[PDB]
């Protein structure tokens, strides 16, 4: 099962975020679609200013953010369309880049 | 050890 979005419609995902160490300065997301490749999607910095990367396919509809008081980091995603369908995956970032070593499945209707 | 990198946007 998984969550099930109107085209036009919205979703907030989030997820814990430790902190920086030596191996992570931020956090972001990947989505992998059925049948096709991972995709990255977002990617923010814990230091406030550095990083804000997003897919050109989600500019202006998805915004990730991070609260380092809560230890969250979270993506609203807006105006979500049936392409925006995949399962969708927080993980460490290193300048942007996403490193995994448990998904949310995310089902848009047109 | 092994990892799956996603690589930010070019």
């Amino acid at each position: 099962g998984g969550v099930f979005v109107q085209s036009g419609g919205s979703l907030r995902l989030s997820c814990a975020a430790s902190g920086a160490t030596s191996t992570f300065d931020g956090m972001g997301w990947f989505r992998q679609a059925p049948g096709k490749e991972r995709e990255f999607v977002s990617a923010i910095s814990y230091e406030q200013g550095s990083y804000t990367y997003y897919a050109d396919s989600v500019k202006g509809r998805f915004t990730i953010s991070r609260d380092n008081s809560k230890n969250m980091v979270y993506l609203q995603m807006n105006s979500l369309r049936a392409e925006d369908t995949a399962t969708y995956y927080c993980a460490p970032a290193y300048e942007g880049d996403l490193y995994a070593f448990q998904g949310t499945q995310v089902t848009v209707s047109s | 050890g092994s990892v799956q990198i996603v690589y930010k946007p070019k």
